[PDB]
């Protein structure tokens, strides 16, 4: 019906900020201003993502917070710049620290009230507001504090009203700070009982998608988001797009979650690279699914195989014949019918949007709760008390007024969430 | 005499709106609500439609969703100028693919208009029969709306009988995981507010154009068209007056011996795509698995009560000897306690399908409507995903979220194991 | 056989007389009943005021059926006035609170998070 | 001396109406009633020109009555004399006695009173009436028992039609006649049966008639009675008066029914062969064929007999051929009264109804025997009561109207018992 | 003397329509207006049928009522149409159900009452009224259920007076509802308390009539309806029309009913559809001419009366009526003697030289009883379509309590084939 969004944390920005400007592509926006495109659809649901404003115009539905100015003003001078309304930018001037604290406590609950702010304007002004989206990094504080606090604080105000994220799970490897452990699991518990789906992104995968998968020797934090933007276009469509679902942002999570813990969709892409690497058109359906069902093609660093799918949701983009997508769909199914849960009975509905997206004539994107998404949980919790242990870097929150205890409180969250997915693999 | 259709939910609407365009070629109404035959002041097909106004011809019915974006579609494409824009009520905000939501929180507040906005169209009537409630058996409003309505129509409305027309969920052209919760949720609340009631089995339905109609892989108004026709068959009685099934009582005191049992499956005769049958060959159809209009298997489970109803181009000279070779030749399979039926009703008004459609001209249909005691197969069919995922309360906390118990469903399951009961209990002695 | 007549009797138009023949050789009517007449109209007033009395039955009876139905259908009515809104008012008191129950765990992850300032305000 | 008819019931009226027709031809009165002692033995010389019958007409439709006061003879009665009743019998004696009768009774009773007091020395009653059948049975039964009290010796001679299944239509008839004949037996003093079945049966032989109407077999009552009546009504000896007629011919009170026998019914048409002689006629009273009730006397045995004859006779004629009566056919006489004959002439020579079907006779016989063999249509009767009674048939329609299941019991058990004094008077 | 007829029900009333459209035209009556005819007698017995109104006219006497417009704009705007006094016309507006309470106890008792009041103008204007007679179906509720209301209502305010119906006893086969044997069973209950005499019509016969004794394919209720109108006239005629009888009409019952249960005439007919004596009589004694569905073998005559019609002689008559009951003597009964009398009245019908109808009160008639109690209790076996009476007001043992009736019925007819 409508959906604002919040995007937050220079991992959290850099990612908005090309996630919008390859939406604002699908739909055809100039910079600035309006439409110039010979397609005709794209404006049916750009209601939904798009607040528009006087003249001709079309401004996003976007809040941007950051605990301090540099990287907001590497949007607003770099891409699609000045396309955000100007006071929708919460500035931060402070610290940020990459530390969870300062950004849920101290210095974010500085500002907080501020977000909260224009986050009230968009959905007071919001025809029918249905529910927010949230992106952010979860090992460093501007994101995965502020925001956990953000939702928080959205919800209460906004119980009503749908949530979500795309959260970006830190690696080991590749990675600034050596605390992001602490920094994860402390957002983890935040989110597992605020959000409401919740599109896990591990930069284990990102950057082995990028090496295993590309050849691509020095990856950026470039072409990397560039993973990101095309899969959160992906995930979007059909909220955004045909007429073919309908896709409440409610319904759709209503359908994608059993159990109300555990909203830990581990995603994944049909094609990819964008530099000098192509595809000879040969994406094919057969070729396309056996592609977004494969790990080495995963958003999480899971393994889709020990662990068995929850609820499965794909959606496919390109004119082409479903009468061939349900038929390769099946045989996906009973190829590999062990892996799919048998007390949900029809646990995985896809559906297919026509218009395809930037480059490329045939692309698919895999919604997926597996709950071998306990594969990533574990990892962290597997570093955090390893470092929670003889309690190392903890004295940087000791002293930020955080407690002792606080933090085995959420160790502890975790490892519920931990074998309460062991537990699903049931009878 | 009177006769008022409520159609609510998403599918409900849309079968709606493709039979009301069926009733709109039958009855000769071009879109803007004029026809031009001399009867109209305000007999015959005054039965559905009410003559208001001196131009228009304006159905009897109200259309609700808790979208717009469906009843949107209709104040859009021609038929706009058909209806009253007060007839059509939409609601703002979704029942998102869960019951509770329809009959308790989203409900709640939108009920008390509809409830009016009807009584409306029952006030332009002198001596009301009877609603046709079209609605999806899972899925959202449909479910948990119709639900609500029925509870309430029944306080408001005295004996005026209640026939609902079911859209059973078939996982192929669905989207919804949490389907069956939905409609072994309102097809409890709702049975004992019903009194005839036609479930459509979409696999069934999808099954007839993949294999009779050589459709690839068939969109929704593709089954819509079908239902169209067969509803527009069911409903064919009460409308040009018929020799038979000319009063909603004598119409079911026909089907229906037994209190609960309701649920007649259908079978639709000649479906044959454009791009002809003999009298007997039709009625031989009837009785093919195939034709169902419900996936089960009558040859198997005893019938009950029996009716034939015929359209077109047909003396009864023919029915007769056709009917003899279906017991000298196919499976009988009557109960113990009830005649060997076949009330049989012809209608001489030939079948107008819809014009650049998917099917042809037919000289001769015909219809069957039978209580058989297989159309239970579906009672289990569904019930046991209910069971098998209830079993672990999958998908539950949706619904104790919105407001509900965890004992409602419990004592949903109840009764459709104690139908499923009933339905066993009727072979033999 | 040959007989002897004896005449008896002349008058204007006759004459009678008798012929005997062969020798002969030897070998409170009640009036009081017109109280019958009406003992047979005892009975018939008897009779005819009975199939009366047994038809100003299935009379009376017909005054049941007629409504010891109506008085059994709207013994459902409000029967189903109630099995509706006070299972749907347990239903607005039950939800209701399953907000209160979200929202105040919030004031709770919240004025915790006041109390934990205050305490790095003195750290 | 004076004389009242009483016709009740459809059969009685249209019996009477086709003899008051004959007695009216008879005497010479044009039916205006005016003509241009003796014979006010039935007439009253009433006002100054007219000669009304002495009679009353009871029915309980109209219908038949309204007949009377439609075709010439609508000159002849008093208004009055014509008792007509709106609802019907219905074919049932219980509703002719009891329910329907109750209401007019006191009427007629009354109606009758007044004839009865335009006469100086009143004899007695002619009742003509139905034995089954509804207000002939049912009203004729309390007319009787009532007559019987209002008028003291006064005695009371009956003609009753007994019913014969071809030409009626009504099956319960049997239990009528035996339910009236009960009530009836013991206020009557003679009572002359008339056999339908005897003279539908005359006519299908003597007269050529395909299947004769009621006014077919009317016009033949109407000659026998009127030859019955002859004798009180010109004044000729025997019979003068009705006390007479008992003493004749009824030996013990029960025993009423005499059988009658009418001589030469023959058909114009044949009007003019050389007619019959006295003796033929007299050897015709003695013919089963020529009898007036469907039985056989030749075997049961005669205890009174009387002829009676009319027209051109000298005595010396009767006699010799009674003598060859004797020593040719059956004799047949009772142990203990002479051997009968008491013979009457009457010099008035037999009128016929003007196109009628009979023709006019010189001399007319008439032969009233009181024979025991009269008693084989007692139970030829009966017999059908008795095979009815067994299933309560019919009974309910009595029952019904306020009768009593054991007052059926009752009549039966008079005729078993006459039946038994009618065989009780044969031989010692 | 004089008598009212009330025809109510879609089944009830198309009859009633024929009939009276069939005896209208022997008395010779125009559309609307009076006599039209070289024949004179007619007249003399139209006092019975026709209560006469103001200019020339003649009106019959006669109410119709239904619980629908529907069947009696059929009428209005049919055949004879407009020769029913307007507001003799009582409507119905709601349902009928095709169900024997609604018409009996619900929907009709909401009418009934006005019924009763065109009734008692009627029959209180008649100079002498001698009865009412009543035609309807027995499956179905309007004329089954009303019409055995009407008449438990019709005595009681009419003692007195004697009842007479011409009833369709349903078959299963050509039929349109289910429940028939329920509707049926409810109503014989009612009939054999209230009625006279009950003319049996089977439907099972009268099609069997068409396509056994006709080659008739499609028979409609039509040419069907056409047998029953001319059954109907043959019945009446002689309380309408010679003087050679007299009738009336309790005479004829006195006479035609031994049993005051037990008045079941199944009757019959000479000549069919749009003649001798012998071949006249050897065909209204043939029971593939009945017009119960039964056989007059199996079930020995109680009484049984014939009317003739034609000019032709009875002499004839009497002698092949004789020679019926000795080529079948067996087959009536002994203990009522003269149980056989007919008679003839000359003035024929609509076409037709020569014709006969054949009364007959013939135990066989436990044939068809027997027939739909048969498929009643295997009805109310597990108790099945009862539901829609259940909820109407009706008694769970009130079925049971009419289907015990109906079997006593049964063997009383069975209890007579007795003996001498
Ligand atoms: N046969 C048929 N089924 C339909 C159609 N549209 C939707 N459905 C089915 O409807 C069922 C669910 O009910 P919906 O009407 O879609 O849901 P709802 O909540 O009542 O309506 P919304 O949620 O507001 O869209 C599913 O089984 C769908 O397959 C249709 O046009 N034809
Ligand atoms: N001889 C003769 N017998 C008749 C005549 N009319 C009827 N009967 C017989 O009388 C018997 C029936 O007697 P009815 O006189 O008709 O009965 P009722 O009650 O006196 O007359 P209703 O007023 O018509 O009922 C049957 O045996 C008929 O055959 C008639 O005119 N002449
Ligand atoms: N793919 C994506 N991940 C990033 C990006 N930048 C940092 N990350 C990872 O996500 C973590 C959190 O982002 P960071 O900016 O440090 O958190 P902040 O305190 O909210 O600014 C980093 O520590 C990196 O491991 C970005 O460019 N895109
Ligand atoms: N022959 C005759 N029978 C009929 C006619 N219509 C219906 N019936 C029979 O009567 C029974 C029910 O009568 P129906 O008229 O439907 O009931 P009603 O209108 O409520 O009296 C059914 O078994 C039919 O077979 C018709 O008009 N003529
Ligand atoms: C349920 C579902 N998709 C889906 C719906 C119907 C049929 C097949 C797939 C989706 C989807 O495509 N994306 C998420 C919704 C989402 C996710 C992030 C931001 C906005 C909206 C979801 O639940
Ligand atoms: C017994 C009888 N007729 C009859 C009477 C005596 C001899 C022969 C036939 C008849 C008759 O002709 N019609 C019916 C009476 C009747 C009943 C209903 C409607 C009209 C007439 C009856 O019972
Ligand atoms: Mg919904
Ligand atoms: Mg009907």
């Amino acid at each position: 019906r409508e959906i604002v969004h919040i995007q937050a944390g220079q991992c959290g920005n850099q990612i908005g900020a090309k996630f919008w400007e390859v939406i604002s592509d699908e739909h055809g926006i100039d910079p600035t201003g309006s439409y110039h495109g010979d397609s005709d659809l794209q404006l049916e649901r750009i209601n939904v993502y798009y607040n528009e404003a006087t003249g001709n115009k079309y401004v996003p539905r976007a809040i941007l917070v950051d605990l301090e100015p540099g990287t907001m003003d590497s949007v607003r001078s770099g891409p699609f710049g000045q396309i955000f309304r100007p006071d929708n930018f919460v500035f931060g001037q402070s610290g940020a620290g990459n530390n969870w604290a300062k950004g849920h406590y101290t210095e974010g609950a500085e500002l907080v009230d501020s977000v909260l702010d224009v986050v009230r304007k968009e959905s007071e002004s919001c025809d029918c507001l249905q529910g927010f989206q949230l992106t952010h990094s979860l090992g460093g504080g501007t994101g995965s504090g502020m925001g956990t606090l953000l939702i928080s604080k959205i919800r209460e105000e906004y119980p009503d009203r749908i949530m979500n994220t795309f959260s970006v799970m830190p690696s080991p490897k590749v990675s600034d700070t050596v605390v992001e452990p602490y920094n994860a699991t402390l957002s983890v518990h935040q989110l597992v009982e605020n959000t409401d789906e919740t599109y896990s992104i591990d930069n284990e995968a990102l950057y082995d998608i990028c090496f295993r998968t590309l050849k691509l020797t020095t990856p950026t934090y470039g072409d990397l988001n560039h993973l990101v933007s095309a899969t959160m276009s992906g995930v979007t469509t059909c909220l955004r797009f045909p007429g073919q679902l309908n896709a409440d942002l409610r319904k759709l999570a209503v359908n994608m979650v059993p159990f109300p813990r555990l909203h830990f969709f581990m995603p994944g892409f049909a094609p990819l690279t964008s530099r000098g690497s192509q595809q000879y058109r040969a994406l094919t359906v057969p070729e396309l699914t056996q592609q977004m069902f494969d790990s080495k093609n995963m958003m999480a660093a899971c393994d889709p195989r020990h662990g068995r799918y929850l609820t499965v949701a794909a959606v496919f983009r390109g004119r082409m014949s479903m009468k061939e997508v349900d038929e390769q769909m099946l045989n996906v199914q009973n190829k590999n019918s062990s892996y799919f849960v048998e007390w949900i009975p029809n646990n995985v509905k896809t559906a297919v949007c026509d218009i395809p997206p930037r480059g490329l004539k045939m692309s698919a994107t895999f919604i997926g709760n597996s709950t071998a998404i306990q594969e990533l949980f574990k990892r962290i919790s597997e570093q955090f008390t390893a470092m929670f242990r003889r309690k190392a870097f903890l004295h940087w929150y000791t002293g930020e007024g955080m407690d002792e205890m606080e933090f085995t409180e959420a160790e502890s969250n975790m490892n519920d969430l931990v074998s309460e997915y062991q537990q699903y693999q049931d009878a | 005499r009177e006769c008022i259709s409520i159609h609510v939910g998403q599918a409900g609407v849309q079968i709606g709106n493709a039979c009301w365009e069926l009733y709109c070629l039958e009855h000769g109404i071009q879109p803007d609500g004029q026809m031009p035959s001399d009867k109209t002041i305000g007999d015959s097909f005054n039965t559905f439609f009410s003559e208001t106004g001196a131009g228009k011809h304006v159905p009897r019915a109200v259309f609700v969703d808790l979208e717009p974006t469906v009843i949107d579609e209709v104040r859009t494409g021609t038929y706009r100028q058909l209806f009253h824009p007060e007839q059509l009520i939409t609601g703002k905000e979704d029942a998102a693919n869960n019951y509770a939501r329809g009959h308790y929180t989203i409900g709640k507040e939108i009920i008390d208009l509809v409830l009016d906005r009807i009584r409306k169209l029952a006030d332009q009537c002198t001596g009301l029969q009877g609603f046709l409630v079209f609605h999806s058996f899972g899925g959202g409003t449909g479910s948990g709306f119709t639900s609500l309505l029925m509870e309430r129509l029944s306080v408001d409305y005295g004996k005026k009988s209640k026939l609902e027309f079911s859209i059973y969920p078939a996982p192929q052209v669905s989207t919804a995981v949490v389907e069956p919760y939905n409609s072994i949720l309102t097809t409890h609340t709702t049975l004992e507010h019903s009194d005839c009631a036609f479930m459509v089995d979409n696999e069934a339905i999808y099954d007839i154009c993949r294999r009779n109609l050589d459709i690839e892989r068939p969109t929704y108004t593709n089954l819509n068209r079908l239902i169209g026709q067969i509803v527009s068959s069911i409903t064919a009685s009460l409308r040009f007056d018929g020799a038979l099934n000319v009063d909603l009582t004598e119409f079911q005191t026909n089907l229906v011996p037994y209190p609960r049992i309701h649920f007649p499956l259908a079978t639709y005769a000649p479906v044959i795509s454009a791009e002809q049958l003999s009298v007997a060959e039709i009625t031989n159809a009837c009785f093919e698995p195939a034709n169902q209009m419900v996936k089960c298997d009558p040859r198997h489970g005893k019938y009950m009560a029996c009716c034939l109803l015929y359209r077109g181009d047909v003396v009864p000279k023919d029915v007769n000897a056709a009917i003899a070779t279906i017991k000298t030749k196919r499976t009988i399979q009557f109960v113990d306690w009830c005649p060997t039926g076949f009330k049989v009703g012809i209608n001489y008004q030939p079948p107008t399908v819809v014009p650049g459609g998917d099917l042809a001209k037919v000289q001769r249909a015909v219809c069957m409507l039978s209580n058989t005691t297989a159309i239970a197969e579906a009672w289990a069919r569904l019930d046991h995903k209910f069971d098998l995922m209830y079993a672990k309360r999958a998908f539950v906390h949706w619904y104790v979220g919105e407001g509900m118990e965890e004992g409602e469903f419990s004592e949903a399951r109840e009764d459709m194991a104690a139908l499923e009961k009933d339905y066993e209990e009727v072979g033999v002695d | 056989a040959d007989m002897e007549v004896i005449e008896l009797n002349k008058c204007t138009s006759g004459q009678s007389f008798e012929v005997i023949l062969k020798p002969p050789s030897f070998d409170p009517s009640l009036e009081e009943i017109q109280k019958k007449l009406e003992a047979a109209e005892e009975r018939r007033k008897y009779q005819e005021a009975e199939l009366l009395k047994h038809l100003a039955e299935k009379r009376e009876h017909e005054r049941e059926v007629i409504q010891k139905a109506i008085e059994e259908n709207n013994n459902f009515i409000k029967m189903a006035k109630e099995k509706l809104a006070q299972k749907m008012e347990s239903n607005k008191e039950n939800r209701e609170a399953h907000l209160a129950a979200m929202l105040e765990r919030l004031q709770e992850k919240d004025k915790h998070a006041e109390e934990v300032r205050k305490n790095k305000e003195l750290k």
